[PDB]
RNA sequence: CGCAUUAGCUAGUUGGUGAGGUAACGGCUCACCAAGGCGACGAUGCGUAGCCGACCUGAGAGGGUGAUCGGCCACACUGGGA
RNA sequence: GGUACCUAACCAGAAAGCCACGGCUAACUACGUGCCAGCAGCCGCGGUAAUACGUAGGUGGCAAGCGUUGUCCGGAAUUAUUGGGCGUAAAGGGCUCGCAGGCGGUUUCUUAAGUCUGAUGUGAAAGCCCCCGGCUCAACCGGGGAGGGUCAUUGGAAACUGGG
RNA sequence: CCGAAGGUGGGACAGAUGAUUGGGGUGAAGUCGUAACAAGGUAGCCGUAUCGGAAGGUGCGGCUGG
């Protein structure tokens, strides 16, 4: 996975950083630095859907089933789907600040183990409910990658609280979608799966 | 004839048993007369749930349980209530 | 119309005809009758492999193999890719695909089938036309 | 003939709207009197008056064009036609233009409106949409 | 403990010609699954007249019962209105 | 009233047809664009424009679209009540929707309802699919809409005597 | 549930009395009489089909399906019998 | 069955393909071909400057799947009850008299078949749905509830349809 | 006594197949005319009869969709 390529095609900083669009803001390829045409309704809905699913790295089976389960909840639809992909556990690891991307946070949940409320979680797609103190076991207590991402100081979002040494990540009420992402346009993705 | 017997529910490797008033004729997962609650074996502890009064109602019309259902009745304590009723 | 007229004559629903009917039947050998099986594919033996032409403005010579099936029906099928193995009396598996250009032909010979070999020198559209992933 | 007079009074009001007439004489059966009384008390009409006579009676309707040229009644409809009668249960009573219009629904306690029959929790014939 | 009540209809006599019996058109009538309008159907039952006190065109009640012969499962209750 | 066009407008187009006229010499072509124009605060309009070129057609269409503007009630970011707009064998129903749905509409209907500022529409075209008559049908359905405040003012009534 | 380019179909069929038979009511079986019975609200005939809880699609109304699982049915190389 | 499982050691080492790229429909260039070979669901491509054929690069879609086929349903308001029509686009019987059927002006009393409402039983278990729980999450399991009858009995209403 | 099967018989329905045949469709710039579309060079069409290689013609009645 190149994943610079995904960002410059989608036209969005999918990390959210000065990287990956500076020096080359066009899409990819031999048909990229020329003036591309604007996309249709279909293309705009695909752009926004794949902005979100390439933020979080989801296949469309999980992405569609979370769209459906978010529809089974209450409120506004596209907000609840953002909320469910910000309860996803790779996102929890990268927003506690334990990795520099979501691939590194994927490898933390997959094998470089990380723990929720006890025993373990080997699964990136684990939806994290509130109230759940997320930390690492005493084996991987402070190793080089989590150590670097502790040395580097990001902001903790207000739907999280994170400690450095004890490293337990605890929660608050719910991640409001004002807090989640400014760039991704929800309710074009609801319209993309409305058809 | 009428027998209070376990009835298999659940996944493959994880069984579950609804304690179910059926006939000896009828199939095990098949048709049945009424049910009392449940039986989790695969819990590492206990956790049986018996209705304890409708089970008692079926015991007195004449319905003799199987061995494991009988000792579940003993664990919740309905066979002692049945013996107190026969001593009544 | 009126509700009483809808009650005593009803709405008669429009007829459905299948686009490929020779797949839409079958055959048992001793009962000597012609069952409705609705099958996706049928193998049959080639009765005549030639080539012939379309009708009007589109003018390029097509491929045209005629096959008698396991239900008993001879249909002219089509051999899609470039350069085909087939002879007369060849075992052929047939899928339903309309060939608009050549008239009277409404099935494809599945390439990669029982005897219809995968096509030669092809790398794009691998699964269609039958050919294996060659080497790299 | 005439086959139902309720639909005919509803079209007579609708044609008087589209022409923007100001008065209507309608031959005034008792259910018509209750329909025009409901449409009076819901402000679709300026006023309605009865003429009790020998032949069959007359009910006169005064259509309300409240502002510049604004048909307060935009359209009428008859739901239960004599040939497909419509009956709604109380948990199926229809609310129309969701709240902004109304449905004359004659339940078991009086010829009611929409909200009245919903709050009295009975159902019956569903016999006019009024927008 | 009063026992369970048997089914009862009222109807209209079609024929008198069978020995000690009649047939009875019950005109209960009902609506569709789809169009909703309510249409009519006439159901003629075989019913026993042990006194044969019936006429064609007679409104009559019938009781259901044990099967009295082939096609018979009904008997008289109260001959309400006589034909003119 | 006629909505005075001094706003910020977004002016995106539906179609440009290439549109012929036969002369002694032969076919002479023009481009007929129709463009929907409006801010997303409740003012919509659309207009046709014809020229030998594509960009002059889009110019004339955006001018004639700014001339005729319509208003739409945006009650709770939806429409107030379900309506069918029926301009001439284009018939389009419009339902209000819940807050999450997004504009459920086909191409030119979607352009009208997005340039209206209405965010949650169930809608469906129940007639012919030319863009011109469908846009006329949508604006017919949005002209006949009614505000609850205005209908309460119409019945000699109050709003809460309607809404409950 | 499909066909009216299937309109007439029944004669133990439709009733009676009596008998036999059945775990039981009954033309279920038999004697003797009566001319009944079903019918365009579709009899009969032909074609198709295990029925359902359910399953798929659909905004829904519907349309299609009747695998698994579960209920009832019918069958056991074909027909008949105990 | 020393099976799920837990614990230690080692190496990015063993592990990605399929389809499409004219429009619908996201995704484009180049070389060869020259109405041939061929593509195609449709509009239709290709007759020496082919983004439509074959290949390469690229991109896009998905992803241990992907594509084709066969049938269902939707799209299709294209059987229209919801929800269509008949002057000229398909469609008013050539016209009448009329049986059955359907529909029925007004006031009032009464009835309660239709209609609405209540109670009771029931529409098994699983399934869809809601709420919680357990499988490392998920699928799935489990618990608890809901739903679904022109259903039967029973009790109220009387506006409307029907009955007198 | 009943009775499955089998036997004989005359019908009924349904599928094949059959010398030959009749209309239909589609097809490489085939042959004969030019009936219709314009006042289409005889206004056309509808019904019906009749004749004629063929489109068609002619009669009668009707229609404007002159």
């Amino acid at each position: 996975g190149p994943s610079w390529k995904l960002s410059r095609r989608l036209g969005i900083s999918l990390s959210g950083t000065g990287k990956e669009l500076e020096k080359r803001p066009y899409a990819p390829g031999p048909h990229g630095p020329g003036q591309r045409k604007k996309l249709s309704e279909y293309g705009l809905q695909l752009q926004e859907k794949q902005k979100l699913r390439h933020m979080y790295g989801v296949n469309e089976r999980q992405f569609r089933t979370l769209f459906d389960k978010a529809g089974k909840l209450a409120g506004k639809h596209g907000e609840n789907f953002m909320i469910l992909l910000d309860s996803r556990l790779d996102n929890v690891v990268y927003k506690l600040g334990l990795a520099r991307t979501r691939r590194q946070a994927r490898q933390l949940v997959n094998h470089g183990h990380i723990l929720v409320d006890g025993s373990r979680v080997d699964i990136p797609s684990y939806l994290v409910k509130p109230g759940q103190t997320i930390g690492v076991r005493e084996k991987s207590r402070n190793l080089s990658i989590i150590k670097e991402s502790v040395e580097v100081n990001n902001f903790v979002p207000e739907y999280l609280t994170f400690d450095a040494e004890k490293l337990e990540g605890t929660f608050t009420r719910l991640p409001e979608r004002s807090e989640l992402a400014p760039e991704i346009n929800e309710a074009l993705i609801v319209e993309f799966y409305s058809r | 004839a009428v027998k209070i017997r376990l009835k298999r529910m659940g996944a493959k490797k994880s069984p579950f048993y609804r304690i179910v008033v059926a006939d000896s004729r009828s199939p095990r997962d098949g048709r049945f007369i009424e049910t009392v609650g449940t039986y989790n074996p695969v819990a590492k502890p206990a956790e049986v749930k018996i209705d304890e009064e409708l089970a008692l109602k079926w015991l007195q019309t004449g319905a003799k349980p199987s061995d494991t259902v009988r000792n579940l009745f003993s664990s919740q304590g309905i066979m002692e209530k049945f013996h107190n009723a026969k001593q009544g | 119309p009126t509700i009483n007229q809808l009650i005593r004559k009803g709405r008669v629903s429009k007829v459905e005809n299948s686009k490929s009917p020779a797949l839409n039947k079958g055959y048992n050998s001793f009962k000597k009758e012609h069952t409705n099986v609705s099958s996706p594919q049928k193998r049959g033996v080639c009765t005549r492999v030639g080539t012939m032409t379309p009708k009007k403005p589109n003018s390029a010579l097509r491929k045209y193999a005629r096959v008698r099936l396991t239900n008993g029906i001879e249909v002219t099928a089509y051999i899609p890719g470039i350069g085909h193995n087939l002879q007369e009396h060849s075992v052929v598996l047939i899928r339903g695909g309309r060939v608009k250009d050549l008239p009277g032909v409404r099935y494809h010979i599945v390439r990669g089938a029982l005897d219809t070999a995968g096509v030669e020198n092809r790398a794009q559209g691998r699964s269609k036309y039958g050919t294996k992933k060659p080497k790299a | 003939v005439m086959t139902d007079p309720i639909a005919d009074m509803l079209t007579r009001i609708r044609n008087a709207n589209m022409v923007r007439h100001e008065k209507l004489e309608i031959p005034a059966s008792k259910l018509k009197r209750e329909i025009a009384e409901i449409l009076k008390r819901e402000g679709f009409i300026r006023d309605v008056e009865f003429v009790e006579d020998s032949k069959q009676g007359i009910i006169r309707v005064f259509l309300k064009y409240g502002q510049n040229n604004e048909r307060v009644i935009t359209g009428l409809k008859r739901i239960s036609k004599p040939g497909l009668r419509v009956y709604a249960k109380s948990n199926e009573v229809p609310r129309v233009l969701n709240g902004l219009g109304i449905a004359i629904i004659s339940t078991s306690q009086g010829v009611l409106t929409d909200k009245e029959a919903r709050a009295k929790q009975a159902g019956g014939e569903v016999l006019a949409y009024v927008w | 403990s009063e026992r369970n009540q048997r089914k009862v209809y009222q109807g209209r006599v079609v024929s008198d010609k069978m020995d000690k019996t009649i047939t009875v058109v019950v005109e209960t009538y009902k609506k569709h699954t789809l169009y909703g309008k309510r249409v009519k159907y006439s159901k003629k039952f075989k019913a026993h007249d042990e006194n044969n006190q019936a006429k064609i065109g007679d409104i009559v009640k019938i009781m259901e019962t044990r099967p009295l012969s082939a096609t018979k499962r009904f008997r008289l209750v109260e001959v309400v209105e006589e034909a003119v | 009233r006629i909505d005075p066009s001094k706003l910020e407008l977004e002016e995106r187009l539906v179609t440009v047809n290439r549109v012929a006229k036969v002369v002694k010499g032969g076919r002479r072509f023009r481009f007929a664009a129709l463009v929907v124009v409006g801010d997303k605060n409740g003012h919509v309009g659309f207009g046709t424009g014809k020229a030998q070129e594509v960009p002059e057609a889009i110019r004339k269409a955006v001018e004639d679209a700014k001339k005729n503007l319509i208003e739409v009630p945006m009650v709770g970011t939806t429409i107030p009540h379900e309506i069918i707009g029926r301009f001439g064998a284009g018939n389009i129903l419009l339902k209000p929707a819940s807050e999450g749905t997004g504009v459920i509409a086909g191409g030119p209907v979607r352009a009208v309802l997005e340039l209206a500022g209405v965010a949650d529409i169930l809608s469906k075209s129940l007639g012919s699919n030319t863009p011109i008559n469908m846009i006329r049908a949508t604006l017919q359905g949005l002209s006949e809409l009614k505000r609850a405040e205005d209908v309460a003012k119409l019945r000699g009534k109050s709003v809460e005597e309607l809404l409950g």
